[PDB]
């Protein structure tokens, strides 16, 4: 029964007395539910150190992972080029899931096609499917370029994408000059960042391998920028803005910002902006190549150093204060352009915020997780702010990354209690935050559930979540934020300090109980 | 630096001033000599401020409403006049309290008459009466009303004493008119004097003929502790573990009943001499109650003050004081052992209102920090008499320092830490010099007692050794 | 007691048992507190509809005002100009309060001086104070201009600023060519926004009244922009970025964005940026003058029309979609520059953002308060989103503004239950939100206590506060936000939708009670 004037959605409609009685009758009559005391006992046992010791003994079971498969990153990398339709050689459910994931994150249309391989393709293969898919994709959704990736199914059957595409071109199914790069992206190896790396390396190979004879390093006076797997449009915009302010000539070799932020003016645009094929062809002529996220760009770095002969600098992700300064200085050294006064003023403004907010960020324990480069930059920034990470997690991190993070932590007096984990899911993190309670979590929307469990134990044990990463599903338009450079550091500092202050305000709102510390000025 | 370098710095700073301002400002600056007992031979104080030099002082309204009358929670404090004075001072001071705001407590609420142009021309004595009627109508649980005058009130000639008497006779409610106009004094100190006079003349003597209160030989009252960040609380517990019964607090977390019960005690413990000596002397003269000054900043001063207060009483109180000191000894010893190595040898420059520039010196000494300069905004010569025995030799002293003088002194001396108000915090935070708000404890605290010393040390360590002070210089410059 | 490894500040140290016992003993013995039942009865009485009727009959009592005095706006306007020292002729407490207010809001140094008038000045006037203050201020801080405002003491006394300054220049205290504009800013007339208008009008008079003979409207082919009392640096930056993209030649009069945001680089800058005196002298030669906030720049409008002869266009504040479009079209008409594609795309992105988040904003009830122009722009933007601004409040508002806001409300179905109040304070708004509960509040930091009042009655009656306005004390670096143009609309929309989603998440986090609605994708 809903009143017409005040219509209730599922909440709080299902809190009505009749609905509560119906649910109670359903629970008692037929659910055969365990007694509530047993449930509480099991929960309390799960919140203990013994349960953590059992949890970290896991070898085969993974609960609530914090990563995705390679083809997702491959699709994102493909979306970064001009009129390049991401085409995945494999089953269609994958592509559907990729599209749903990206639509839920960016809240924008995402274009991705599949050849819809089926049980017939398991035995025979995926040659005819590849030919038909290429022809239909070029006829119906006209692109200037088609990027070909693979799902696990195509990898297990051991397809031969190069041979299939060559046969398709040969047997009158597509023009022999139509750009069709490809990459092998097994979903059971690495994660989505590895898929992005493989896709970018395949595209660069396809566009530059056979024309290195006439390429002179530095003949165009430009610096190539490879952003890697990035999910914030603000980072793409801020990198270009800073490079333009320095006056350096640049070529962003992956720019999906335009297609992922198209305006709603009454018409639908399937393609928008992106890196042109001419830029990819002229890339070997650049002065150098700078990798924004050097950890999940190993294959790209190998290809660039081996083939393009560019000497890629060893630069960390430009997150925080020190690494942004290092990136700016390295770019100035490579291009010769002096650092303008606007960037100096912006750095000073960031230092002003750091000095103003330092009394609230000091001695705050944070538990983070996410991509390797993003997590490393966030840890560096937290160490710079005086915050002490306690639980640094990265599901798809390797041992060298852990060594680097440990080296970073050991260089500061605030990495004393920090523990790095590589290969642990969010159940391990739940146990860690239950037994060694931090002040806040910093991560994607999945930690949203952890904050619920920590609330069930008690209000005093709750660990608030700060949504900085990929994917974010329960907050609108957070993908427009910035995390790279000085602007991205200012936004992150503001988010952290305001979250701390909001939690403090919530804790001190009880009237005549804890409201004595409900200060107007903080 | 020696006495010769400091005087040269003082002359170089004063060289930019016009000759009259230069002559006036030369009197307020001096180099400390601990052998000097009469500060009037060195420093002049409680003088007017030189116009246009950007002083840091306030008004008598800030001294009375903001400082003294404000922390009283069970009363309603009307700001008679325009909106600005009351609006700017609302909840800006961290005088903590316990109560249901808007029902029985009104510290963080702004009650004002909100003068318009029709009230400047035709007066506001009827508006005040109507406002009192509305206050009684809407807030029935208030235990009194205090009408703090703003600047226009005195100038337009408004009789608020008559209104207060008439409405108090009518409603049988305590209404206190305070003539704390902003122009009446050179700083907040006269606001303290006016507020203490109002307390003496309208509130204190209500229960002179009442003997129903059960007095004990251990009754004391905390005077001049305004409970910044809970400070008074951290002191009160330390005075009740020794067996003493704190009957009243003035005025942080204070109520109009404790003020009236204050004349029924055996000793007045005055923390802020500057703001409450006026009422302490009146109580000693009239009721015979002795009073003494205590310092609860740092472990050393806290121990000395507890021993003195115990010595004011019998042997059981002294035994309890020794028990309390023994109990709290390891706690502050651990804090010192942890934080002193990090804060050893650091140099501090302070500039606070009238009490803390000399009280917190003991706390910095216990952490191995040397105060190379201190000064006040609205302190009198007494305060400097007490200060000269606290500061080391050849340390700079200033009174009512300007922005230019303070900035030049800081640039030459280059202290490791600076303690002052909000109006100087960012000036020195843009100079790469750590800054601590010594007024509101930088939204931290409490700092009184043994429990506050750990917080004090932690804050000083977190600000001086913060990694944000090494990044101001751009690496490419 | 304190532990050397777990040190507790005022929260939650005073929650320990010993402190609880001490406070209970204090209250029982000496406070003579009313019984808790009486307190609970009175609190419930304040939340009733009967109490609201008594509250709205207030005629002489103001509780928790939502405005300030004129010299605050005068000081801000004085800071707007280059090398200009605000100089307030009156008592010295006013300047201290202004500086404390602006430091707590902007967290940046604010420089203002006073004449430190006292009881002798109350009897014999403050002319000698004026002379000595001008001389000392010019000698010590070396400004290129001293902008004189007045407190309520100088106005009640009847100090003639023009006579005092003329006698100061002729006596030799300051040179005759030193610019000393003055304005009369009584604190008992209007609010802080009126003081900004008076100060700007006085400065414009001083710089343009005696030289209008050789001024031709349109000589420099520029447009004057008068921002008004603006407390968001992002608004100043966006109002210049939009014109820079548009190609329009502009001159921002009273621009304090630079002095209120200076880098922390080891040196202190008392002055930075600001409108130069040449721009003020050349202002009459502009094509036209646009007042960004026309509801408190009426006197400035009178001076500009009467003296400069500029026909000021009738525009609303560029808040929202329609008013930003109108502002851009008017600027294009005045300057002749077509609107570039970089602003149409931004408008399309804003419309896309509105369409993505309409399912959460529709039907939400908001109670707002603030400055007239800001409040009316916010109401228009809320009506554009489908929200219901049930309670509208503006302490420093007049009846013409109320009529205009009612006209805006009547031109939309959602402005049906809206009620506009002028001359009402925040106690009236507390009474209004208790009896007619909205879903949120939009205002400055003073509205937090109201929220605390709503929580005490019950969690089901809590009205969360959204901090948009002035002043914001309990949050850090929100003064860098934007509220004008499309970027400001995007930020406001993001803040509103994320506050709604955060409240929904908070209400649905109790496990096995309401967590069925704890959707990962919201
Ligand atoms: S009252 Fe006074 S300026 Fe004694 S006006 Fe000021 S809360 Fe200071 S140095 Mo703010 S004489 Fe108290 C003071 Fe000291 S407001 Fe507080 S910190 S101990
Ligand atoms: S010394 Fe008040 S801030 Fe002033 S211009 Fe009047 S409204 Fe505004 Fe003290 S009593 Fe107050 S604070 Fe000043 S006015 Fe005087
Ligand atoms: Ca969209
Ligand atoms: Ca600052």
């Amino acid at each position: 029964s809903q009143q017409v004037d005040k219509i209730k959605a599922s909440y709080p409609l299902f809190l009505d007395q009749d609905y509560k009685d119906m649910l109670a009758k359903k629970r008692d009559g037929f659910e055969e539910k365990y007694p509530q005391d047993k449930i509480d006992e099991v929960f309390q046992w799960t919140t203990t150190k013994e349960y953590q010791e059992l949890n970290f003994q896991r070898e085969a079971l993974t609960v609530n992972p914090a990563k995705a498969c390679q083809p997702l990153g491959a699709v994102l990398c493909a979306l970064g080029f001009e009129k390049t339709m991401p085409y995945v050689h494999g089953s269609q459910g994958c592509v559907a899931y990729f599209r749903s994931y990206f639509n839920r994150h960016f809240r924008e249309p995402v274009s991705c096609v599949s050849d819809s391989m089926t049980e017939d393709a398991a035995v025979f293969g995926g040659q005819q499917n590849m030919k038909d898919g290429l022809q239909n994709c070029k006829a119906t959704y006209k692109p200037d370029m088609i990027a070909v990736s693979t799902t696990c199914m195509a990898e297990v059957i051991g397809d031969d994408l190069n041979a299939f595409i060559n046969n398709s071109k040969k047997e009158g199914f597509i023009p022999d000059e139509f750009p069709v790069p490809f990459a092998h992206t097994p979903s059971f190896v690495g994660s989505h960042v590895t898929g992005w790396d493989n896709m970018f390396e395949g595209i660069a190979r396809y566009f530059t391998l056979k024309s290195m004879d006439d390429k002179v390093v530095g003949s165009n006076k430009k610096i190539n920028i490879v952003p890697g797997f990035e999910t914030y449009l603000g980072n793409f915009r801020v990198i270009k803005r800073m490079l333009s302010e320095m006056g350096v000539g640049y070529s962003l070799l992956s720019d999906p910002e335009e297609v992922l932020d198209t305006p709603a003016d009454g018409q639908f645009r399937m393609y928008a902006g992106g890196t042109t094929q001419e830029e990819m062809k002229d890339a070997p002529n650049a002065l150098n190549t700078v990798l924004l996220q050097p950890w999940h760009l190993e294959k790209t770095k190998k290809f660039v150093e081996g083939t393009w002969k560019h000497e890629v600098p060893k630069l960390n992700i430009p997150m925080g204060l020190d690494w942004t300064d290092e990136f700016l200085m390295k770019v100035s050294e490579i291009s010769g352009q002096p650092i303008p006064a606007s960037l100096t003023k912006e750095r000073g403004r960031l230092v002003d915020m750091m000095t103003d907010s330092h009394t609230w960020l000091h001695g705050k324990r944070f538990a983070l997780w996410g991509d390797p480069d993003f997590v490393m930059g966030l840890v560096k920034f937290l160490l710079e702010l005086g915050c002490e990470p306690v639980h640094i997690l990265c599901h798809n991190g390797n041992k060298r990354w852990k060594k680097a993070v440990d080296a970073i932590l050991a260089a500061s007096p605030y990495g004393k209690n920090a523990t790095v984990y590589i290969g642990k899911d969010l159940w391990h993190l739940r146990s860690l935050v239950f037994t060694d309670k931090p002040d806040f979590m910093i991560g994607n929307s999945y930690g949203k559930f952890i904050q619920r469990d920590t609330l069930h134990k008690g209000k005093e044990f709750e660990v608030p979540l700060i949504r900085i990463g990929f994917p974010i599903f329960d907050r609108h338009h957070l993908h427009r934020s910035t995390t790279l450079g000085y602007e991205g550091a200012m936004q992150i500092l503001t988010t952290l300090v305001n979250s701390i202050l909001e939690r403090l305000d919530e804790e001190t709102r009880g009237m005549q109980a804890t409201d004595y510390n409900h200060d107007l000025v903080r | 630096m020696s006495r010769e370098e400091v005087e040269s710095l003082i002359q170089e700073v004063l060289e930019v001033y016009p000759e009259k301002a230069r002559k006036d400002r030369n009197k307020h600056l001096a180099v400390n000599d601990p052998a000097v007992t009469q500060s009037k031979k060195c420093i002049i104080s409680n003088k007017k401020s030189q116009p246009g030099l950007m002083t840091i002082r306030g008004c008598a309204y800030a001294g009375s409403k903001g400082v003294v009358w404000g922390p009283i929670k069970d009363m309603i404090h009307i700001s008679h006049g325009p909106v600005g004075c009351g609006q700017y001072s609302r909840a800006g001071r961290r005088n903590y309290y316990i109560g249901t705001t808007g029902v029985n407590a009104f510290v963080t609420m702004n009650f004002t008459s909100d003068f318009q142009e029709k009230d400047i021309v035709f007066g506001g004595d009827k508006k005040l009466a109507k406002l009192i009627d509305e206050v009684e109508t809407l807030f029935p649980l208030n235990k009194g009303i205090s009408v703090q005058s703003e600047c226009p009130i005195g100038l337009i000639g408004d009789d608020i004493e008559s209104v207060s008497k008439v409405k108090g006779a009518e409603l049988s409610k305590t209404i206190v008119p305070v003539r704390c106009e902003g122009f009446r004094g050179v700083s907040q100190s006269l606001g303290h004097h006016i507020a203490n006079d109002a307390v003496r003349d309208w509130v204190l003597g209500k229960r002179d003929e009442d003997t129903t209160f059960a007095s004990t030989p251990y009754d004391v009252a905390i005077i001049g502790d305004y409970n910044i960040g809970g400070d008074a609380w951290s002191s009160r517990i330390l005075l009740e573990e020794m067996g003493l019964r704190c009957v009243a607090q003035w005025s942080g977390d204070g109520s109009i009943s404790e003020i009236e019960l204050t004349p029924k005690v055996k000793l007045n413990l005055v923390h802020c001499y500057r703001s409450m000596n006026y009422i302490s002397r009146h109580m000693e003269e009239k009721y015979g109650i002795p009073w003494m000054e205590y310092n609860f900043f740092g472990p050393t001063k806290t121990i000395e003050s507890l021993r003195a207060i115990a010595a004011k009483f019998d042997e059981s109180i002294q035994k309890k004081c020794e028990e309390v000191i023994a109990k709290y000894k390891p706690e502050w010893e651990a804090v010192v052992a942890k934080y002193r190595p990090r804060l050893e040898g650091k140099r501090v420059m302070l500039y606070i209102g009238g009490l803390r520039p000399r009280h917190v010196i003991g706390a910095y000494e216990d952490l191995g920090m040397e105060v190379v300069g201190t000064g006040y905004e609205f302190a009198h010569n007494d305060d400097y008499d007490r200060t000269m025995k606290e500061m080391g030799d050849s340390t700079l002293l200033y009174d009512d320092v300007t922005g230019y003088e303070f900035e030049e002194f800081v640039k030459r001396i280059k202290p490791d830490l600076i303690g002052s108000g909000i109006k100087e915090k960012f000036i020195f935070q843009k100079m790469g010099i750590p800054f601590r708000e010594m007024h509101s404890w930088d939204y931290s605290g409490p700092y009184h007692g043994f429990d506050g010393f750990a917080i004090f040390a932690r804050d000083m360590d977190m600000t001086l050794n913060n990694p944000c002070w090494k990044k101001l210089q751009a690496p490419w410059e």
